[PDB]
């Protein structure tokens, strides 16, 4: 996914494309990535090598 | 006779001026790691190169 962090009304902080740490191989319908018992994933990077 | 009294001539101490210069402060600058990215294929290649008749 390509997502966007936004403050306020429309003050966009950042626009981030999901990196290889954030890849989901399968997303079958009526499902979550990751599964609901597990904890959600962490997005904290800007670069393609996420440095 | 009349006593000297002695109130002294010396005032304070150098130690405050000594402490002023004694200032060390912050030194040195950031170097080495910086950021570091890098990506290209100048290291090794891959292309069909066989021999025949």
């Amino acid at each position: 996914p390509t997502t966007s962090l936004v403050l306020g009304k429309n003050q966009t902080l950042a626009t981030i494309k999901a990196k290889e740490n954030q890849l989901s191989q399968i997303l079958a319908p009526n499902n979550y990535y990751p599964s609901k018992n597990l904890a959600p994933i962490a997005l904290n990077a800007q670069d393609d090598f996420s440095s | 006779v009349k006593k000297e009294a002695a109130e002294k001539l010396l005032e304070k101490v150098p130690s405050d001026v000594l402490e002023m210069y004694k200032a060390i402060g912050g030194k040195i600058y950031i170097v080495d790691g910086d950021i570091t990215k890098h990506i290209s294929l100048e290291a090794l290649s891959e292309d069909k190169k066989k021999i025949k008749d």
